[PDB]
């Protein structure tokens, strides 16, 4: 449920999620200083434990902190169309406004 | 048709390939795997190339991917089956570990031997008092069933 899309230059891993492989969506961090899509790790923490999955480390949902600068700097990245097809480039900040006018689509 | 996280991360195998290990995915269904693990050097597998069979649950990554040895092999993490007896394949797993880090930690294994983890039976305590005796007959196994690259 991270954000599925080609990322040119391509996506550093500081901020690949570990749980879902994708860009980090709605950055959160957690005591233990991992960080995770805010929808992958409340699903790992409600069925895989209240450890953090990168060392086992206790967690607990009441511990993700919003990671408000890897959220403003992934969507301030140049990303493209995954519409298959269409050869868009934007701001990731933009994808979505750009998908209501795609070629390809629904 | 198959999530994301699989073909992401299958890419990054066949792309960056562990040393010493060769994987690709089932020309049939990508959640099974044929996996070829050379046998450590200095370790009494040394010259063995053997098989395994690494399938992808549908729960994965949130359930362990489950992998068995095809080619048969004396270790005390390894049953008659060939199965294998591992931590983070059982209870220590995380949807977090990648299958490059199966890959990783069986290699491991062969390299050095972790007699208690849980272990398979038998093997698992002959390693134990005859550790001479054991690797001996590993050595053995090894030439008699990994060393005609079946
Ligand atoms: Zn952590
Ligand atoms: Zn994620
Ligand atoms: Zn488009």
């Amino acid at each position: 449920q991270g954000y599925d899309v080609e990322f040119d230059p391509p996506l550093e891993s500081k901020y690949e999620c570990p749980i879902c492989l994708m860009a980090l969506r709605e950055a959160v961090q957690t005591p233990c200083g991992h960080r995770f899509c805010k929808a992958c790790i409340i699903k790992s923490i409600r069925d895989a434990g209240h450890k953090c999955p990168v060392d086992n480390e206790i967690l607990l949902e009441n511990q993700l902190f919003p990671d408000n600068f890897a959220k403003r700097e992934i969507l301030s990245l140049m990303v493209k169309c995954p519409n298959e097809g269409c050869l868009h480039k934007m701001e990731l900040r933009h994808l979505e406004d750009h998908q209501a006018h795609c070629e390809f689509a629904l | 048709g198959l999530p994301r996280r699989i073909i992401k991360e299958t890419q990054r195998l066949l792309a960056e390939p562990v040393p010493g290990i060769k994987a690709e995915p089932d020309e049939s269904n990508a959640r099974y795997f044929h996996v070829v693990i050379a046998g450590p050097q200095d370790s009494p597998f040394e010259g063995g190339t053997f098989k395994l069979e690494l399938f992808l649950p549908e729960e994965y990554p949130m359930a362990a991917p489950k992998v068995r040895f095809m080619t048969k092999i004396y270790h005390p993490n390894v049953d008659k089956l060939g199965r294998i007896c591992l931590d983070i394949l059982k209870d220590k797993w995380s949807p977090a570990l990648q299958i490059r880090t199966v890959l990783l930690s069986i290699q491991a294994l062969l390299s050095a031997p972790n007699p208690d983890d849980p272990l398979a039976n038998d093997v698992a305590e002959q390693w134990k008092t005859n550790e001479a005796q054991a690797i001996e007959t590993a050595r053995a196994w090894t030439r008699l069933y990994a060393m005609n690259n079946i």
